[PDB]
């Protein structure tokens, strides 16, 4: 045997990108089924034993295991999207999938792959400048107008028939967790906004607490649970003693050695004990350890000590109440004690001790509690919340407004039909062929409504030929064409131009691969 | 199948049969175990242990089935149970009644959206209905009686049934306060394998699985002292390394009657403090303590006649303060007389190579300690099933203030109210509103055709007697004739019923959406 | 990437010589030869 | 993990080994996808200007064509949406012989335009419905476009000039030989009143020099040699015989009986006297070649040598017949002397050779007679095979020209023709079948576009400018093909001639092939065996 | 290089391309092609009983005339205009790329970030040195926007969550030493031999550290850059005290800092004597350091400075 390379294969033509564009018709053939308020819930199963029983167009694609470098693409350009604004990852999908298959049309009449680069990188620039020309903006002021966003952005899920309850919800999570610090920078994050799953009760009995809620419980039960206004402070270090790295020996040859170490423990505990109850506190949490001579001289002080706790639940405590972690016991100060508590009452759900912390003054971090059935159902419920959350923070960062459904669509389609009369040469075609390729999410949506395409695909674009005709989208629920003023139906400006845009970069990034090359062992 | 040829997908109409054929299956399955006249079902584990339970969460979790409607059927019920007591069965048998009805029309040609807002719509209606028909009581002995009696009814036979039931309600009357919810955690349920279960009582105090450990020491206290700690007694190291040097032998003996002289000042003042207390040979003192005692602290202890008990639980540190009065001290800081506790009766119990304490004669008591006693395993198990869902139904029936009745005369009012509330509603809900009301009367079905009578004629005699008249007409599991349901003795729950229509009708809702079941993942068959 | 094409039937079994070697080995099989028919 | 079980009703009792498709993605579209990918593979060898294929099958064969009838055949297609368009490709050769390639274009270009319509939503009966008028409005319109017939069909310097066409484009540089050549010998064998049979040409394989040294025959050839010493023969007096040139026995079982002596002394030269009798009886009519279909003897043989009779044996159950209508003479059963109406004349019998292969040429000096014999000339079997077809093209050509003289303009320019007035047509019809009017009329560019792209221009700009010409006035113009600019010529001047009862045919049989591939729902297949 | 050729001549073509690419870096496919097109012209020579020693020397004659004539078909390069020449020379590198399209920016920021970075040699030739440029790579937008971050950017994390986010006019003070608390050596032992002791080592344990901490925050320090570890002592010291630590920092970025903002890495705090001390004059001086949130991830970015650009 005399080779060059072994088991390589090497396969370069055009059957390279016959292949991936059939594995991209295929991906957008299979999401395309989760689309609309029309559309229907799918279930994964994972490799480990769990069920997966959602809608997000995330969370369906990630559990798909696939081989070919195309849907391996499509994967990842769709977690991007989802980790960037959030919502809309099946409609960039199917744009892509779109995008992809028209694309063959001219890829088959020896036509070369720059120019309809160039056409695409043309078309992508007019349908951002028409996006951004037909901006609308809205007033953040007002808290009607954001429940109906958040109602129009959260009608496809399950949660149709709560968004009632939801909504508020969202409003006031966004509220609270928008914090202004030092300097002009206004950050957004969302490491604060704890949501807890807890099995049981009913839907309805789902809140937004001032505070957190930690499951943990007293060390003791001589201690209180029930305080009026405490004064809760925290801690870092442990409370126990503890050896040294200095690698220490104690060479002793007396014979009360012994006795006076153990003295010496006790008393240096009591010192450690006296300057933790400097200022008089109430609440003691830490994130070690407690003796039990220190839980006793808590006890005989009636101090409250909770032990064994997360970094993020004592930043979220810290936040809520209004302090600082402390490490050392002797640099507690005066404004490291937190006195924004109200209420401290420890209750029990189905056999499980939870702290409450509600009744607070200004609090920037909240904890949402879901109560429903199983697991499954407080993960969509969760998933829905978050998404909800998301788009608000989205609306807020950039306030503008565009009609969803197919009325943008249709009008960027115009606006690029009346504007590919005056260009010429070889880069007229796939201008045309691509400005007419928008219509792919109102026909799939016509198709799951009523299931009446080729009667109202040319019905809307009829009407859209008018002058002030741009705002005229289909209706999901019935299938009538209905104005988007009256229906109440919105969706944010940055949502769809990163939709947009990362449609246009996987179309460019697999418009461009004629090889294939896999038996190298990467090493 | 073209990305993935390894994996295993189905459509919608295969994924609906699939999932019909399921709900079927439990639903056939799951059905002689509603009501007192059932069947009891014999469960053989891997390693041969027989378990004779009659709960219907346990028997699902022990029944060997993989699918994935199934172990979501398993997780709702065992939500159900471990959020509010007993409704388990009832759960699994509305939800393949409901999905049958469901899959009746859908297969006629219907939209799973129509049936879904019915379903809804039908729910709101019976959950109106039993807000405005639940009538509110006080609460008095007799009907957390009769409740627990309704409840264990469907568990053993007559007399161990009304045995639980009486000990149930003591114990609840024992732990009840004036103000703020019931806490749980204070009833200990011990097991013992001897005599019969008829002998079944409640032992006011607390019944430890462990006794003394010195041979020379009291078994029989007629009057001593309760001291509740969790000190250390034993030989405790020091945290940093240290070490002994001597020379001779002296310096080595001095060492070693040094070395031990800590442990030494805790038992000379417990001594002292005993001493103070008592003082004549008149009066006793237990110490309770959590960790463990050095043989020389319990020589030294029995010397003088105390009973010390090592290595406990940290949930017995509640109970006994709750009974007794006592404080749990860690250290021995202040040692006032006024931390300790009363006693009245401290002896132990020999069963071949366990022991045993038992502490009765309590002044005021607030956490009794349930005995149970079994000749057998399974049937231990059972009993202390059945005590733990009769405590649920009365702890779920003390924080209501109100009461509903049992047998199947709210599921026949619920059925009328949607009858008459269909015409109506506009749309095609009229047919969901009927898949509804029929899918809810399969509890008086189940009911009538265990007992050994008709279901059709039993369920048509049921509505003519309902219809003609304005009382809740229960179903009679002894003659079969339609009798009143609150007026006997038969009763139930609100939130529970609540909560269970509402779990039904979130299945419903999830199943009648999901019409895909996709599995690509990893098979893992590498090497 | 130059595949190998399948020219003569069952080339990984045959092998083929040059002719110096060839040559060289017939005058030694023929040397032998003679000196084993010398005797 | 966990498991999902089957479908409790048909999927359980499906029986393993078989498959099912009943939705339309799985089926339909899986069935488009097939033929398009078919379509892709034959696409390049269409026009004259496109490349050969050298197929090799399970029989460790050579076959390198041209024609897509022989590349279909020598496939071993497993799929049914292809094996639809192979039985009608097939159908289309067996009734015309001269539109395979074109029937699959068409059906395949008709599958493209109509699954985009599948998918924006256009159902399957409309898309049949309007494909059944645009084929009925398309087999309407084709018969006002002929403006060419032919004059006479005896004359050589018309006949060459017709088949040229369909001969350049499957044997593109020496074309005008072969029509010559296919001339003379569609001349040679012209009777009267019509009748012209496919039978009637012979083609024989001669490994030799080059093309150009190939010439016709009149007459017929065998690859064999003479049993007897008697070569030259002048006025040869032909008597066949389809009896074994032996003695005759009994057909059941029978022995002799002898004796005395006498007998067996007197059996042998009885039995030699009356051979020589029956020797000098049978060449006493004046017969110089007996040509015998069967088992000879020796003293038949040598008989026959004695008085100077040539004796050519063949077994073919066919060459024998041939040769009996060539010369004009029956069959005789028996070893009887034939009379004066049932000779053989000939002209010139002689055994000679050519490419070291001993032949017996049978030509014979009259302009007319009956059959001929095209003797092939070459150095590879490949190059013999492709002209023998080419042969049996141009001979069906003449003979479906002969069918029918109705001649329509060739290249591209009556395609673009049809789809312009299917196009104006269509305008003015309401309702959904508009659209798929419109799809029909666009199928027909797939054959300029195959052609431009075959030839190695833009496709593109030639269609604009081949319907710009059409819509200008000038109907019969297509594409040029000696030019490496994409420009136009005129079709009727150069001689771009083609059938139209053959382009008519199969159109239809590519109609019926899409509608039937159209028909099909859902597909039920078993296990192979 | 992610090829794996078992052939020798593949293997020295690699490696070429390999040593091309390192001392230039452009047209690395070109030279493989034309030395395998001299090789198939040479071996029809050689198949031509032609000694391979004659076809060598012509080569190197070859080579040798074409080398001395490109220099006769040179342009100077301050004669055109300067700018637009490095933008027509940047847009033909890129025009084989996929930003070949969109090459009037990339081209115009490759210019300002090349004219940015320009150092100075010993009084001579002026000097332009690369792969200093901090590249980074998130996922988000398109690829027109994103522009050109005049300054520096680290690709880590704030600390503690206490610290501020925005501080206007801060101190850098690159340090190369780990902030965690004092621990002896291998040979250095403790041996405790009176219990009036053990604690208060154990407290000067800590105290050391706590007075090195307030030493270096002694001259008004903001940003503190640390490449090793750092206690949480060390974090609630500096969140108390007002100001942030960024901990786990490469080498060459603290290098790029110190070079940028005029600072100084020091090792330690020890000077000319026996005290370890800690001075004000050799500390970056910085504007505004704030922390953005690039998708899901924040980074701390760095604007200008007063030393360097
Ligand atoms: N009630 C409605 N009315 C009009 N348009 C809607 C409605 N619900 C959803 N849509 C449209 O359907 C599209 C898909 O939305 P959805 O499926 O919720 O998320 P994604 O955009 O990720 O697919 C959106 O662009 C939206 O404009
Ligand atoms: N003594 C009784 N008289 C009438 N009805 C009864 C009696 N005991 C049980 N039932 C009925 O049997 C049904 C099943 O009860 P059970 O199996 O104990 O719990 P679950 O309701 O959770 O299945 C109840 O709905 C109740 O109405
Ligand atoms: N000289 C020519 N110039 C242009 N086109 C030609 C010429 N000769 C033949 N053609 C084209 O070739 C096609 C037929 O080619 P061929 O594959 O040999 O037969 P078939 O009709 O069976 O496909 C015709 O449609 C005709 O347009
Ligand atoms: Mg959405
Ligand atoms: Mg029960
Ligand atoms: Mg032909
Ligand atoms: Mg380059």
């Amino acid at each position: 045997v005399l080779v060059l390379s072994q088991n390589t294969k090497r396969e370069s033509g055009r059957k390279v990108q016959s292949g991936n564009i059939n594995a991209a018709k295929t991906i957008a053939d299979i999401i395309r089924t989760c689309l609309g308020p029309k559309s229907m819930m799918k279930m994964l199963l994972d490799p480990m034993g769990g069920i997966v029983m959602t809608n997000d167009g995330n969370a369906i694609l990630r559990e798909i295991q696939v081989q070919h470098p195309a849907a391996k693409s499509m994967i990842e350009i769709s977690r991007t999207q989802d980790e960037e604004v959030g919502d809309g990852t099946t409609s960039v999908i199917i744009l892509a999938g779109e995008m992809l298959s028209v694309a063959e049309h001219f890829l088959e009449q020896q036509m070369h792959p720059t120019v309809v680069i160039s056409a695409y990188r043309k078309a992508l620039d007019d349908m951002i400048s028409t996006l951004k020309k037909i901006s609308i903006p809205v007033d953040i002021s007002d808290s009607d107008m954001m429940l109906n966003i958040i109602n129009s952005s959260i009608t496809t899920k399950a949660i149709s028939r709560w968004s009632s309850l939801a909504c508020n919800i969202a409003l006031d999570a966004v509220k609270m967790v928008q914090f202004e610090e030092n300097g002009r920078k206004e950050i957004d994050i969302k490491k604060y906004a704890r949501v807890e799953k807890i099995p049981g009760g009913i839907i309805e009995d789902s809140c937004v607490l001032r505070g957190v809620m930690i499951n943990k419980d007293v060390t003791h039960p001589r201690m209180r649970r029930y305080i009026k206004n405490p004064r809760i402070v925290l801690l870092d270090s442990s409370l126990e003693y503890k050896k040294g790295e200095s690698q220490t020996d104690i060479e002793i040859t007396r014979e009360e050695d012994f006795t006076r170490i153990l003295q010496m423990e006790e008393e240096y505990i009591q010192q450690l004990c006296e300057d933790i109850i400097q200022l008089k506190p109430d609440v003691v949490i830490t994130e070690k350890g407690i003796s039990d001579l220190a839980q006793h001289y808590l006890m005989r002080a009636n101090i409250t000590a909770i032990r064994r706790v997360r970094k993020t639940d004592n930043n979220r405590i810290a936040r809520a109440c209004g302090a600082r972690i402390v490490s050392r016991p002797e640099e507690l100060r005066e404004d490291d004690v937190g006195t924004g508590a109200g209420l401290l009452e420890i209750k029990k759900i189905g056999d499980e001790y939870f702290t409450f912390i509600t009744d607070c003054k200004d609090p920037k971090a909240c904890t949402i509690l879901l109560r429903g059935a199983s697991k499954e159902i407080l993960s969509e419920v969760e998933r829905n919340l978050q998404d909800a959350m998301q788009v608000c923070r989205n609306v807020l960062l950039d306030p503008q407004l565009v009609p969803g459904g197919g009325a943008s669509e249709m009008a960027v389609a115009h606006a690029l039909t009346e504007k590919s009369k005056a260009m010429t040469g070889v880069e007229q075609w796939p201008y045309r062929a691509v400005a007419q390729a928008l219509e792919v999410i109102p026909r799939t949506l016509i198709q799951n409504c009523g299931a009446s395409t080729i009667r109202l695909l040319t019905s809307l674009r009829a009407k859209h030929t008018q002058e002030n005709c741009e705002t005229w989208g289909v209706n999901g629920e019935t299938g009538t064409l209905v104005d988007m003023k009256e229906l109440g139906i919105w969706e944010p400006l940055a949502v769809k131009l990163q939709t947009y845009k990362t449609a246009v970069e996987t179309a460019v990034l697999l418009l461009r691969i004629d090889d294939i090359v896999s038996g190298h062992k990467k090493k | 199948k073209t990305l993935n040829p390894k994996a295993e997908v189905a459509r919608a109409q295969a994924a609906l049969a699939v999932n019909i054929s399921a709900a079927r299956g439990l639903q056939d399955v799951l059905r002689t175990n509603l009501g007192p006249k059932g069947t009891m079902k014999m469960l053989v584990s891997g390693a041969g242990d027989i378990k004779l339970t009659k709960d219907g969460n346990v028997l699902l979790h022990e029944m060997q089935i993989q699918h994935p409607t199934a172990s979501l059927i398993a997780k709702v019920a065992t939500a159900q149970d471990d959020i509010t007591g007993d409704g388990t069965t009832s759960n699994v048998l509305i939800i393949g009644e409901l999905l049958k009805q469901a899959d009746l029309y859908i297969s006629e040609g219907l939209h799973p959206r129509i049936i879904t807002e019915g379903f809804e719509a039908a729910k709101e209606k019976a959950l109106q209905f039993l807000e405005e028909v639940k009538v509110s009581r006080e609460m008095d002995r007799e009907t957390l009686i009769d409740v627990a009696r309704t409840s264990l009814r469907t568990k053993v036979h007559a007399e161990l049934a009304d045995v639980l039931t009486e000990a149930v309600v003591d114990s609840i009357l024992a732990i009840k306060k004036q103000d703020e919810p019931i806490d749980l955690f204070m009833i200990e349920i011990m097991e013992m394998k001897h005599k019969s279960e008829t002998d079944t009582s409640l032992i006011r105090g607390l019944v430890l699985d462990h006794g003394a450990r010195h041979p020379d020491m009291k078994k029989r206290v007629e009057d001593a002292y309760i001291l509740t700690c969790n000190v250390s007694l034993e030989y405790e190291k020091t945290e940093v390394n240290s070490g002994f040097f001597y020379k001779s032998a002296e310096e080595r003996e001095k060492l070693v009657k040094a070395e031990r002289k800590f442990i030494e000042d805790r038992v000379k003042k417990i001594i002292e403090l005993k001493r103070k207390v008592c003082g004549d040979s008149d009066k006793g003192f237990v110490v309770i303590n959590q960790k463990g005692i050095d043989p020389f602290s319990l020589d030294a202890l029995s010397k003088e006649g105390i009973v010390a008990l090592r290595r406990a639980k940290r949930r017995n540190m509640e109970r006994l303060t709750l009974a007794c009065g006592g404080v749990a001290l860690n250290s021995f800081d202040d040692l006032s007389p006024d931390c300790l506790g009363h006693a009245g009766l401290v002896y132990e119990y020999t069963l071949g190579e366990e022991k045993f304490t038992f502490i009765e004669k309590c002044n005021n008591p607030r956490s009794v300690t349930l005995l149970i006693k079994g000749p057998n395993k399974h049937t231990l198990t059972q009993i202390k099933d059945a005590v733990r869902d009769g405590l649920r139904a009365v702890k779920n029936a003390i924080d209501d203030g109100c009461v509903v009745p049992g047998a199947g005369a709210v599921e026949v009012a619920m059925a009328e109210a949607l009858i008459k509330h269909k015409p109506s509603v506009k749309g095609r809900a009229q047919l969901g509103v009927q898949a509804f009301a029929d899918a809810l009367l399969i509890i008086p079905k189940v009911l009538a055709q265990n007992s050994g009578f008709d279901l059709q004629e039993t369920l048509v005699k049921i509505q003519a007697e309902h219809s003609e008249s304005g009382q809740l007409v229960g179903v009679d599991l002894n003659t079969g004739e339609p009798m009143v349901a609150a007026e006997v003795g038969v009763w139930d729950n609100y939130c529970v019923k609540k909560q269970l229509l509402h779990s039904c009708t979130v299945i419903a809702t999830n199943i009648l959406l999901v019409d895909e079941i996709m599995r690509a993942g990893m098979s893992s068959l590498k090497g | 990437y130059g595949r190998p094409f399948l020219i003569i039937k069952d080339q990984d079994r045959k092998s083929r010589l040059m002719g110096l070697e060839a040559l060289k080995s017939h005058i030694m099989a023929a040397k032998a030869v003679a000196n084993t028919m010398r005797t | 993990a966990l498991h999902v079980p089957k479908a409790p009703g048909f999927a359980q009792m499906l029986k393993e080994g078989a498959k099912h498709f009943s939705g339309l993605e799985e089926a339909v579209y899986r069935n488009i996808q097939a033929c398009k990918e078919l379509a892709q593979t034959t696409r390049t060898a269409y026009g004259p200007n496109g490349m050969n294929k050298m197929v090799i099958n399970h029989l460790e064969k050579l076959f390198v064509t041209n024609d897509a009838a022989t590349i279909l055949r020598e496939l071993e297609v497993q799929h049914p949406a292809a094996k639809m368009i192979v039985m009608a490709s097939h159908m289309q050769e067996q009734e015309v012989g001269d539109g395979t390639n074109f029937v699959l274009v068409f059906a395949g270009a008709l599958l493209e335009l109509a699954e985009e319509l599948l998918r924006i939503g256009l159902s399957v009966s409309e898309v049949i419905e309007g494909y059944e008028i645009a084929c009925r409005k398309a087999h309407e319109i084709l018969p006002n476009l002929v403006c060419c017939s032919a004059k006479n069909l005896r004359d050589i310097d018309e006949v060459s000039s017709l088949l040229r066409t369909s001969i350049m484009s499957k044997q593109y540089g020496n074309e005008v030989f072969l029509a010559k050549l296919i001339a003379q010998a569609c001349v040679s064998i012209f009777p009267d009143s019509g009748h012209f049979n496919v039978d009637n040409i012979r083609v024989c394989k001669i490994l030799g020099s080059g093309i150009s040294s190939s010439s016709v025959l009149h007459g017929m050839v065998f690859k064999k040699e003479t049993e007897g010493d008697v070569t030259s023969v002048k006025d040869a007096k032909i008597a066949v015989y389809s009896c074994p040139f032996d003695g005759m026995i009994t057909e059941t079982k029978g022995t002799v009986l002898i004796k005395t002596a006498e007998e067996l002394m007197n059996f042998s030269k009885g039995e030699e006297n009356l051979m020589d009798a029956q020797v000098k009886a049978i060449a006493d009519t004046g017969a110089n070649v007996v040509v015998t279909g069967g088992k000879v003897a020796d003293m038949a043989l040598h008989y026959a040598n004695k008085y100077n009779i040539m004796l050519v044996r063949l077994n073919s159950k066919w060459d024998l017949r041939r040769l009996c209508k060539t010369v004009g003479a029956t069959a005789l059963p028996r070893l009887t002397p034939p009379v004066l109406e049932e000779m053989g004349h000939c002209d010139s019998v002689y055994l000679s050779e050519v490419g070291d292969t001993q032949v017996v040429v049978f030509k014979h000096e009259k302009e007319d007679g009956a059959i001929s014999t095209i003797v092939l000339r070459g150095s590879t079997d490949n190059l013999m095979d492709d002209i023998e077809r080419a042969v049996d093209d141009g001979v069906n050509t003449f003979k479906v020209l002969t069918r029918d003289k109705r001649l329509v303009p060739g290249g591209g320019a009556t395609e673009i023709e049809l789809a312009k007035q299917i196009t104006s047509y269509g305008e003015t019809c309401p309702g959904l079948e508009q659209y798929a009017i419109k799809k029909f009329a666009e199928a027909f560019e797939a054959i300029p576009r195959a052609l431009a792209e075959n030839s190695g221009v833009k496709a593109n700009e030639v269609i604009s400018k081949l319907y710009a010409v059409h819509q200008e006035g000038n109907k019969n113009v297509g594409l040029d093909i000696e030019a490496e600019v994409p420009a136009v010529k005129d079709m009727l001047e150069a001689g771009i001639l083609d059938t139209y009862l053959g382009k008519y045919w199969a159109i239809k049989l590519a109609t019926n092939a899409a509608v039937t591939v159209l028909r099909v729902d859902q597909i039920i297949m078993a296990k192979p065996a | 290089k992610l090829l794996e050729v078992e052939h020798p001549a593949a293997k020295v073509l690699c490696e070429l391309a390999d040593l091309q690419d390192k001392e230039v870096g452009d047209g690395t496919t070109s030279v493989v092609i034309i030395a395998a097109e001299l090789l198939k012209n040479a071996d029809e020579l050689v198949k031509q009983k032609i000694h391979p020693t004659s076809v060598i020397s012509g080569y190197r004659l070859a080579c040798k005339e074409a080398v001395r004539y490109i220099n006769e078909n040179l342009i100077v390069n301050t004669d055109e205009l300067g700018r637009d020449c490095l933008i027509n020379a940047a847009k033909t590198s890129m025009s084989s790329k996929i930003i070949g399209i969109n090459g009037d920016f990339f081209a115009n920021m490759v210019v300002d970030a090349v004219l940015a970075i320009k150092y100075t040699d010993i009084r001579g030739q002026p000097r332009y040195p690369v792969n200093s440029v901090n590249i980074l790579k998130a996922h988000g937008r398109s690829q027109m926007e994103s522009m050109l971050i005049s300054g520096y950017a680290l690709n880590c994390v704030v600390g503690s969550q206490g610290m501020p986010k925005r501080i206007v006019n801060a101190k850098i003070a690159c340090l190369d030493f780990s902030l965690q608390k004092t621990k002896m050596k291998l040979g250095v032992q403790v041996v405790i031999t009176d219990p009036e002791k053990l604690d208060q080592i154990r407290q000067r344990e800590s105290d050391i550290t706590k007075e090195r901490i307030q030493k270096i925050l002694a001259t008004g320090a903001n940003v503190i850059l640390t490449t090793g570890g750092i206690d949480d002592m060390c974090l609630k010291y500096f969140v108390e005290a007002g100001a942030m630590a960024v901990r786990r920092v490469l080498k060459r970025d603290l290098k790029r800092i110190a070079k940028a903002s005029g600072a100084t890495i020091l090792s330690t705090l020890a000077n000319l004597e026996g005290e370890e001390t800690f001075e004000a004059a050799m500390l970056g001086q910085a504007e505004e350091v704030v922390q953005e949130r690039i998708c899901d991830d924040e980074l701390i970015l760095i604007k200008n400075t007063k030393a360097r650009t």
